[PDB]
């Protein structure tokens, strides 16, 4: 989750997300390069009494200002695409979980063996235990085994919503009559938070996601207990 | 094919009129003929209360809110079935 | 660009007024609604 | 007294640009390079350093004893 | 000498660095003595006085280059007026706060934040760089 | 006289004037709407206590800023005023249809306000995606009202596009070729082209949204085998071009201003500027799905759209660089308009640069639907489109009116706006990186400091808007009459004096073939 | 496009046209200030002589001002240029802007 | 034959600066005010 | 035999984000097979892999609605 | 019969359309529909610029392919010169309506 | 007074009445969809009809009777029409997209096939085919009309026009009858939805187009057209051809391929 | 019919100061006023509806 | 004759700055605006369980 006065991304909890952080550093490095450059030249142009106001030749310089950006663009796209085909690449998952959007809560299904499902609702602020986070807590967290590939299937039973967990690099729209696949892996145990990311009405702001990442052992016992 | 007939050395309205009466209208008379002898009984299809058809999410804002503009009792069932 | 002197000069006093009125026309009616927000809620 | 030597009189503006373009490139580069040494490389090291020692089971266990989980007490 | 709005399709006078010789003269009509002066101009310029030379320049041009390029104190006014209306805006915000915003939620109370910071550290929020990495677990205090 | 002149007009200047008036007014409404947004977000908790209303205010803000402030000011406003003047046309191709282009606006706008007054308003976001926008989740008249408003706004701009293209192609002197026309004229023509091609697709989509709502069609409804993703295709098919429509006439005016106050007779690389505008126009039609990186399209489609989007940076780069090159060596006059233009060139570049970051489907997974987007686009709209509006308005004001603005006041205005917009939108990048969703009425407590500073800057901008009104009044109150303008030999629109007479070019220009 | 020495001679030729008229004079100077350069004394000398033939003192002085202006932050240029024109200035009775007091605000 | 010239090509009068002021202030003010009153309106529908 | 089941494997007929057809195909495939193995009789555990796959992948509300409609006589799939 | 019955422009054209038509027949351009052709534009051979008042706006495309046109008022009287390229223009009165 | 060749248009009320009638129609539609009342609609429709009548009447007065349509003016009209047509193409595109989007990826809720389970399409070899011949024929006769006019033959022009008009009407009646006879409706899923909306709007255009033809008929009866200046007519023919071609595309996509 | 264009040409070019939409005479006038009346009538009506529809009817 | 800025520039710059700095600082720190700064090195954690 975010902490006060944060500037960049939440720390990576997954490989893919770690990968995007470095990619963004790459890109942001280029952004500073280009904008400082433009800044410098703007002020170079504005700080001399010397003039030259008759006509100038276009040809020579237009090349430089076409070829450079094209190079830069290729340095950006190359790694960008690699990462995209990677967020897709052949998975071998140990588990499938479904999540279904509703106005305004999420429900979850774990139907590989048993028929387990439950609803996850935000904890009202009047009912937070001390230490708990405003608008982020849920009564029922999504207990997943850490350190394993999981297939998340996302969809909706009503309007559009969007299921996101920023520190995992996850965002997938929930569309009625449609089953969207994303792939999830945590490197660490813990509690990781997200929030509905497609305007779904008047309580858009209040249907958070909370994953509880724990070892297989615990995860099994927990699921048997939720039947 | 990019013809079957031919022209350009003499013409005008005359040529186009030749095509109106010579080809265009006769084709219509053919297609009309072809249709005379294909009209009649469309074997009214059996009714199954399929959920993707006879959609109602809002009453239509004419009649009893349940009939479509070009409703035809003979061929267009209501969501509950064909009509009495 | 050049211009004639003002046909009808707007003095500092006159500007002060124009300015003060302009602001209030923006601020008052909104200050009003805002101040009463609460008299609208709980329904 | 004595005559003044003849100075440069043509392409003053262009002279100035030749000089400064170079400046602008370097300055622009520096900035970029700065971001790369002070943030980017630092970040790879942070991640690298962190996982090397890391033990997810001990991490978990600490979290368990601190009472954070619904599924594990 | 006076310019009229309806002279717009007629050539005009301008003072510009990059247009040093404008299309018409600054003064168009001469008094008697001014004609006499333009007559003297047809002669040797050695014969002319300095006062007379300045005059001729003034008949031709409105402002000298030194004049047309003078800097001014406007920036002061601009910067200070901007800061004033910016200071003024803070009044609106002071008002808003006082008359419009209600109490913020109890999760901002100091006790609440302390406990919540703790829990955050127990669950090890951003342990690599952002948050938890800044806490010394062994010494149980913020890293110096 | 009043009725004939103002309600029955067939004169390009007067009509342009009506657009300027209509646009300023809508501007006041959009502003108010933005200040509501920021009041709600200014401290943690809830201010309005009703989130459907928050959603309505957000939706109306965008419709008002886009369809009712920018397009009428830039296209209807400056376009009508300046296009015929810059080509020696006596009026527009179709003067009467022109007047209907304007009059469709206030009724359109009326419907938008109505939609927010009946039932619970339309709280859908300006994308109006179904099922949320459909007859179950948004039952009753509000959404339907919104649709019709877009219908009339659409027709307006369609007829306008046709008028601008016809006039620009058919009413130049016989000797002048398209390659002799001012860049503002190009920028309007190209924009008119994009309007023509894209609006009818929108119009079709919202028509399908209407019938799904009111005629039991199931275009976007899975129950009937329809698909909500199909609606996003159509909307964004219009939607991306829409954004280029909003900036192109801006580029056009920045080119004029930068040249003019540089004391130049023409812009650097005129033909490269033309090229660059055309390329943007073209590319602008083949990149729409980057608004959809999170809906579950396949990876290859996603790789195509990232790549095609990136390519726009190139023809955009050339323009930026040509403006810089026009300044090179100029006799710079630090006019207020020049100050808007400088700010634009810089701020727009930054906005365009964060667009590039978004173009990567890989990152946009984490950035889509966060404040990072909102930050990006307010840089290109509120410091792009707007700064060009302020620039153009202070530059051409004396020509429209006959009077001068007080320059010191105008400079004070710019300064204040500059601080307000930066303090508003700058912090919002951090809000996105740390992951605050877009369109939220409240936020987890971590996010407080940024939101506070943001809302604080938004008031500073309000103080500018307020000063702007006073500045316009001061000019009309003092009545300083224009005499001379510089550089008319390359700025045809000034040649008929200030303001130019009711009919200009009754006898057209003379231009030789050679 | 041509070399330095061609350019110089071309402009000298221009200002030496015996029956050069006022319009031509202004056109020449207004064009010349467009370029990335401060013009060679030989050219200025030509142009001032032209002023003399057109009986126009004030323009001769205005010519001097632009020379100084076009030098911008290179303070060495103008005094050189006057040093070189000094016989023509003395021969023709032309005063400098500084001599006339026109360099103060 | 319409009136032409500064202050004559606009549908409002600038003959009196104080009347001009009241006019502008109603015009811009009505625009700014509306969303405040729509919001109000909606809260009182209740 | 051969089940050893964890969850549905990758299935190169459905290689993209959109997995709707995968749930659907398997529902169909399950029930076709059930048909065959009942207009003959005995065991359906030949079909059992299909049941396991679509069980894993279909949302429950989809499966129950489809189930209703089969019983109702309104299921639009050819079985 | 495949006779007539359709009027021709010659019979039925009216107002301005009719003026333009007649004018064209005598090869005249009173409504400025065609591009005038430069002369040599020297002092002896100026570009002559017809007009119904005492002034008209000229645009001078100084050299072919120039993106920029030079605009100015030509006044009745002595010839004037394009402030950019020097070429000469002289106003010539009425004669589209004496 | 002017030495250019373009039309300066008398001040006119019609822009304002058109805009108002636009308000009334959309208001009315809203009223109808939500409050079951049709009054506003009726009003909007009337005033819209009245605006159209007068505006185009004045265009006629300006050109046939006052001669403002110089060649420059006519060149402009040629562009505006072409552009207006282009915009109508993009509009229909939107409905073609919808059709193709649905019919290529048929969802499970339709039984995963196209046409959906329970839908029985019309036979494209029956009336759809005849319809197709009737529009293609009118394409021919309208061209005969145009050549007659240009060669200055009043009689044959009128005769050819009449035939084109009768064919258009025929199309419209066959199409109504098909609508009545069809065993599916607009509420029959995305099949009915795409089918009725695309052919609907097309049917609307065949009407508009037919109307335009009748107007030209009457202007022709009244000798408005010369053998050289008849833009009202060229506009109507372009539009007609547009209508024709859209039909072809519907027939290939929806009736044939989508059957 | 017969060709009466010249006659209508004369009427519409008649130099009376009237705009094109009123040069037909009395009919133009009637028709114009009717249209205008329905337009302002209709608009007033809709304002009324908008208003009425903006409040809940319980 | 010296312009408006020659006379008043220095007063306007001076009070403008002053008035601005005062009121912002007042506003920033004195009326109970909650900034929620980073707790790091600021807040002593406390038992929550
Ligand atoms: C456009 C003008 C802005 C002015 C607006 C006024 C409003 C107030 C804001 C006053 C702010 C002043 C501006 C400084 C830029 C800082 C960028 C940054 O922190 O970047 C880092 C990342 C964060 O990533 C990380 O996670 C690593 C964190 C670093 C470790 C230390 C953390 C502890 C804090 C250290 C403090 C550093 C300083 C930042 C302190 C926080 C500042 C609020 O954030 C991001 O991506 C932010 C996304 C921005 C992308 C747009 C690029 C704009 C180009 C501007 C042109 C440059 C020419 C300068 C030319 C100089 C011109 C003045
Ligand atoms: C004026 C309006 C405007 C303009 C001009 C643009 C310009 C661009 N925008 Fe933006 N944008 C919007 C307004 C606009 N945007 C709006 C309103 C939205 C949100 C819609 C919504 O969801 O509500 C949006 C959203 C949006 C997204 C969607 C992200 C998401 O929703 O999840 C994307 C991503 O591809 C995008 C990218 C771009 C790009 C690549 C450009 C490019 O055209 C920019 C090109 C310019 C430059 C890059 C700078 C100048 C160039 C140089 C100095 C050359 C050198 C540069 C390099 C070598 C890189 N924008
Ligand atoms: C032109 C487009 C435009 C403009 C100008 C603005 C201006 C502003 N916007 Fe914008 N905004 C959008 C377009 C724009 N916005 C869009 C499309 C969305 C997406 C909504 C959605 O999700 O559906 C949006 C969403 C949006 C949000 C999203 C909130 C949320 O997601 O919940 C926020 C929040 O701060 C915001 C704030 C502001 C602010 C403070 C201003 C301004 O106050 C900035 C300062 C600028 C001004 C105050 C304008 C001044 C101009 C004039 C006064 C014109 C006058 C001209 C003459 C007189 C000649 N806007
Ligand atoms: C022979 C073809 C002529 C058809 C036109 C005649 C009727 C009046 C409508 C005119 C509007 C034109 C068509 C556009 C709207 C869609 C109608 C689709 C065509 C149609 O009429 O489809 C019919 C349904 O009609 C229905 O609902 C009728 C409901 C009519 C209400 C129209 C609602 C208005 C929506 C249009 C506004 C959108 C804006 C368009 C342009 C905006 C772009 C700027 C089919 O009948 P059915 O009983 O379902 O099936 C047959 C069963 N045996
Ligand atoms: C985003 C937009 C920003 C808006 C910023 C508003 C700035 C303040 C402007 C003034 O607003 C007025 O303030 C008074 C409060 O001081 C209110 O009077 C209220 O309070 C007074 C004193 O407390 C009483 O006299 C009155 O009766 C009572 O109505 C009054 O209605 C309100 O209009």
């Amino acid at each position: 989750m975010a902490y006060p006065m944060q500037l960049g991304f939440q720390d990576a909890t997954s490989p893919i997300m770690e990968e995007l952080l470095h990619f963004h550093d790459h890109t942001l490095m280029i952004v500073f390069l280009i904008s400082s450059l433009v800044l410098y030249i703007i002020s170079l142009m504005l700080t001399t009494k010397l003039t030259h106001t008759s006509t100038m030749d276009a040809q020579e310089v237009e090349t430089i200002w076409t070829i450079l950006p094209a190079i830069i663009l290729i340095l950006i796209a190359l790694p960008s695409l690699r990462i995209l085909y990677m967020m897709d690449e052949i998975n071998n998952p140990s588990l499938t979980v479904k999540t279904m959007g509703h106005q305004w809560y999420w429900s979850y299904e774990y139907t590989d063996y048993e028929d387990l499902s439950f609803d996850s609702y935000m904890i009202p602020t009047s009912e937070l235990k001390p230490g708990e986070l405003r608008l982020l807590e849920v009564d029922n967290r999504v207990v997943l085994p850490m350190e394993m590939t999981i297939r998340m299937l996302v969809s909706s039973e009503d309007v559009l919503h969007s299921w996101a967990v920023p520190s995992l690099g996850l965002k997938t729209d929930a569309i009625p009559g449609r089953l969207n696949q994303t792939t999830l892996m945590s490197s660490r145990p813990g509690l990781y938070y997200g929030q509905c990311s497609e305007i779904c009405g008047s309580n858009h702001s209040f249907m958070p996601i909370v994953l509880e990442l724990v070892p297989l052992k615990y995860f099994e016992k927990w699921s048997a207990s939720m039947l | 094919a990019s013809a079957a007939k031919g022209d350009h050395g003499g013409t005008g309205a005359r040529t186009w009129r030749f095509l109106t009466f010579g080809l265009a209208l006769p084709s219509v008379a053919l297609c009309t003929l072809n249709s005379w002898l294909h009209s009649g009984h469309r074997e009214r299809p059996a009714f199954i209360p399929y959920h993707h058809l006879r959609i109602r999410t809002k009453p239509f804002s004419w009649g009893d809110g349940n009939h479509t503009f070009f409703h035809n009792p003979r061929v267009n069932p209501l969501p509950t079935g064909y009509e009495k | 660009i050049t211009a004639k002197p003002a046909k009808t000069p707007t003095s500092p006093k006159e500007q002060a007024i124009g300015l003060s009125v302009t602001f209030l026309s923006f601020l008052l009616p909104a200050g009003w609604v805002l101040y009463h927000l609460d008299n609208y809620k709980k329904s | 007294s004595t005559a003044l030597a003849k100075p440069q009189m043509r392409g003053l503006l262009a002279r100035r640009l030749r000089f400064h373009i170079v400046g602008a490139f370097m300055v622009s580069l520096g900035f970029a390079t700065f971001y790369k040494f002070a943030v980017a490389e630092k970040r790879k090291k942070a991640y690298a350093d962190f996982y090397r020692n890391y033990d997810s089971m001990k991490d978990f266990e600490e979290m368990r004893k601190a009472g954070i989980f619904q599924s594990a007490k | 000498s006076v310019v009229k709005s309806e002279d717009y399709a007629l050539p005009s006078y301008v003072d510009r660095r990059d247009y040093p010789l404008p299309d018409v003269a600054h003064v168009k009509n001469l008094s008697a003595s001014q004609k006499a002066l333009k007559e003297k101009e047809k002669a040797s310029w050695s014969s002319l006085s300095i006062d007379e030379k300045v005059e001729l320049y003034r008949l031709k041009f409105k402002e000298s280059f030194a004049e047309m390029n003078r800097s001014t104190n406007e920036w002061k006014t601009v910067v200070g007026a901007a800061m004033f209306f910016i200071g003024f805006t803070a009044l609106l915000l002071i008002w808003e706060k006082h008359y419009v915003y209600g109490p913020i939620p109890h999760t901002f109370e100091e006790e609440w934040v302390a406990k919540q910071t703790k829990r955050m550290l127990d669950m090890k929020v951003a342990p690599i760089q952002g948050f938890s990495a800044k806490w010394d677990y062994d010494k149980n205090e913020w890293k110096k | 006289m009043f009725i004939n002149r103002w309600l029955f007009s067939t004169n390009h200047k007067d009509i342009g004037t009506l657009y300027l008036l209509f646009g300023a007014w809508a501007g006041m409404v959009g502003t108010a709407l933005s200040l509501l947004i920021r009041a709600e977000l200014g401290q943690p908790g809830t201010l309005l206590g009703d989130d459907q209303i928050y959603n309505v205010v957000v939706t109306a803000h965008a419709f008002v800023m886009i369809f009712f402030m920018v397009m009428p000011i830039m296209i209807g406003g400056f376009g009508n005023w300046l296009v015929p003047l810059m080509i020696g046309a006596p009026d527009m191709a179709f003067p009467r249809m022109n007047n209907m282009s304007f009059w469709l606006l206030p009724p359109s706008f009326l419907l938008l306000l109505a939609s927010s007054m009946v039932e619970a308003g339309a709280g859908t976001g300006w994308t109006v995606y179904p099922p949320l926008a459909g007859n179950l989740a948004h039952a009753g008249a509000s959404v339907d009202l919104t649709i019709f408003s877009l219908h009339l706004a659409g027709v307006s701009s369609i007829l306008g596009a046709i008028n601008f293209i016809t006039t620009i192609i058919n009413m130049k002197p016989p000797a002048m070729s398209q390659y002799q026309t001012p860049l503002f004229v190009w920028s309007v023509m190209i924009t008119a082209v994009l309007l023509l091609l894209s609006l009818p697709v929108l119009a079709a989509g919202i028509t399908m949204l209407l019938t799904d709502r009111n005629l039991n069609t199931t275009f976007f409804d899975p129950a009937g085998g329809g698909d909500p993703i199909l609606y996003q295709h159509l909307f964004w098919f219009f939607g991306h071009p829409e954004v280029y429509i909003l900036i192109l006439p801006g580029f056009g005016m920045i080119s004029h201003i930068v040249t003019y106050y540089s004391g130049k007779k023409e812009p650097f690389g005129y033909m490269g500027m033309v090229w660059a505008m055309m390329s943007i126009g073209f590319l602008g039609f083949i990149v729409w799905a980057h608004h959809m990186f999170t809906v579950g399209m396949d990876v290859d489609t996603r790789a195509y759209f990232t790549s095609a989007t990136m390519i726009i940076a190139i023809p955009t780069g050339v323009k930026v660089f040509s403006w810089l090159a026009t300044l090179h060596g100029g006799n710079i006059k630090w006019s207020p308009a020049m100050m808007w233009a400088l700010g634009f060139i810089f701020l727009f570049t930054v906005g365009g640069l964060t667009g590039i970051v978004l173009a990567n489907s890989s990152l946009d997974i984490v950035l889509h639907d966060t404040y990072y987007v909102v930050a990006h686009f307010h840089y290109v709209l509120s410091m792009g489109a707007v700064f060009a509006i302020m620039g153009g308005f202070v530059h051409w004001f004396p020509l429209f009116s006959g009077y001068t603005l007080n320059d010191t006041w105008a400079k004070i205005h710019f300064a204040i706006m500059f601080v307000g917009v930066n303090m508003t939108f700058f912090p919002q990048h951090f809000l996105g990186l740390s992951g605050m969703p877009r369109r939220y009425s409240d936020y987890p407590d971590a996010y407080t400091m940024w939101n506070t500073i943001s809302s604080m800057g938004s008031f500073i901008s309000l103080t500018a808007v307020m000063l702007m009104v006073f500045i316009i009044w001061e000019a009309f109150a003092s009545k300083r009459e224009v005499l001379t303008v510089d550089l008319t030999t390359t700025n045809l629109e000034w040649l008929n004096g200030c303001p130019p007479p009711y009919h200009t070019f009754e006898e057209p220009t003379y231009v030789n073939l050679k | 496009h041509e070399t330095d020495e061609e350019f110089d001679a071309r402009w000298v030729t221009y200002f030496n046209k015996p029956d050069i008229d006022a319009w031509e004079l202004r056109k020449g100077m207004n064009t010349l200030v467009g370029y990335d350069l401060v013009p060679e004394p030989k050219i200025i000398d030509a142009a001032l002589r032209a002023c003399r033939r057109l009986n126009d003192f004030a323009s001769a002085v205005r010519i001097l001002e632009v020379v100084k202006d076009k030098a911008g932050p290179h303070k060495e240029i103008y005094p050189y240029v006057i040093q070189e024109l000094r016989p023509t200035l003395n021969e023709l009775g032309i005063s400098t802007p500084e001599e006339l007091g026109l360099d103060k605000v | 034959h319409y009136e032409e010239g500064p202050g004559k090509n606009i549908p409002f009068s600038v003959e009196n600066k104080w009347r001009l002021l009241a006019m502008m202030t109603l015009f811009f003010g009505s625009g700014f005010a509306a969303p405040f009153f729509i919001v109000r309106h909606q809260l009182l529908k209740k | 035999k051969i089940k050893n089941y964890q969850t549905a494997p990758f299935d190169s007929r459905f290689p993209n984000q959109n997995q709707t057809r995968n749930c659907w195909q398997n529902y169909l495939d399950f029930h076709r097979c059930e048909k065959a193995m009942t207009a003959k009789g005995g065991d359906v555990s030949v079909c059992e892999w299909y049941r396991r796959v679509y069980k894993s992948l279909c949302p429950i509300s989809w499966v129950s609605t489809w189930d209703d409609r089969r019983a109702e006589g309104t299921f639009p799939g050819k079985i | 019969a495949s006779g007539g019955g359709v009027p021709t422009d010659e019979e039925q054209a009216t107002g301005l359309e009719r003026e333009v038509m007649l004018a064209a027949r005598k090869g005249q351009d009173p409504y400025n529909i065609l591009a005038p052709k430069a002369t040599s534009g020297t002092k002896e051979d100026p570009n002559l610029v017809p007009s119904i008042t005492n002034k008209r706006i000229v645009g001078c495309i100084c050299e072919e392919d120039n993106s920029t046109v030079i605009w100015f008022w030509l006044h009745k009287g002595e010839a004037q010169r394009c402030p950019s390229c020097g070429t000469h223009y002289k106003l010539v009165p009425h004669q589209l309506a004496h | 007074h002017q030495t250019h060749a373009y039309h300066m248009v008398n001040p006119s009320p019609w822009p304002l009445t058109g805009a108002l009638s636009a308000l009334l129609m959309t208001s009315g539609l809203t009223m109808w969809f939500h409050f079951n009342s049709m009054t506003l609609l009726m009003i909007g429709l009337t005033t819209n009809m009245l605006t159209m009548y007068q505006w185009w009447r004045d265009v006629i007065r300006e050109s046939t009777f006052q001669g403002h349509h110089t060649p420059a003016v006519q060149k402009g009209l040629r562009y505006g029409m072409i552009l207006f047509i282009i915009s109508e193409v993009l509009f229909f595109t939107g409905f073609f997209w919808a059709f193709y989007h649905s019919s290529l990826a048929p969802t499970p809720e339709l039984g995963g096939c196209w046409p959906p389970t329970g839908i029985h399409p019309l036979n494209p070899l029956e009336v759809p085919l005849l319809n197709t011949s009737v529009l293609l024929a009118s394409g021919v006769s309208i061209t005969w009309a145009h050549h007659s006019l240009m060669e200055g033959d009043r009689k044959h022009m009128l005769q050819a026009l009449f035939i084109t008009i009768t064919l258009g009407v025929y199309f419209t009646l066959l199409q109504a009858s098909e609508y009545y006879e069809a065993p599916f409706t607009i509420s029959d899923g995305v099949y009915g939805s795409t089918f009725f909306v695309a052919t609907g709007f097309h049917g609307l255009h065949v009407i508009i187009g037919s109307t335009f033809l009748i107007v030209c008929f009457f202007r022709q009866l009244k000798f408005h057209f010369t053998s050289n200046h008849h833009f009202g007519f060229e506009a109507a023919a372009w539009y007609w051809h547009f209508v024709d071609v859209v039909w072809l595309f519907l027939y290939v996509s929806i009736y044939w391929w989508g059957s | 019919f017969e060709n009466r264009v010249a006659e209508k040409q004369k009427l519409f070019q008649e130099d009376n100061g009237l705009p094109v939409h009123l040069k037909g005479g009395a009919t133009d006038n009637i028709l114009y006023r009717v249209t205008m009346t329905l337009c302002l009538g209709g608009t007033l009506y809709s304002l009324y509806c908008l208003g009425w529809a903006s409040f809940p009817h319980k | 004759a010296p312009d408006f800025h020659d006379k008043y520039g220095n007063a306007v710059l001076a009070s403008g700055a002053t008035f601005c700095v005062a009121v912002w600082v007042y506003m920033a720190t004195q009326i109970g605006i909650e900034w929620n700064p980073s707790p790091v090195g600021r807040v002593t954690p406390k038992e929550w369980r």
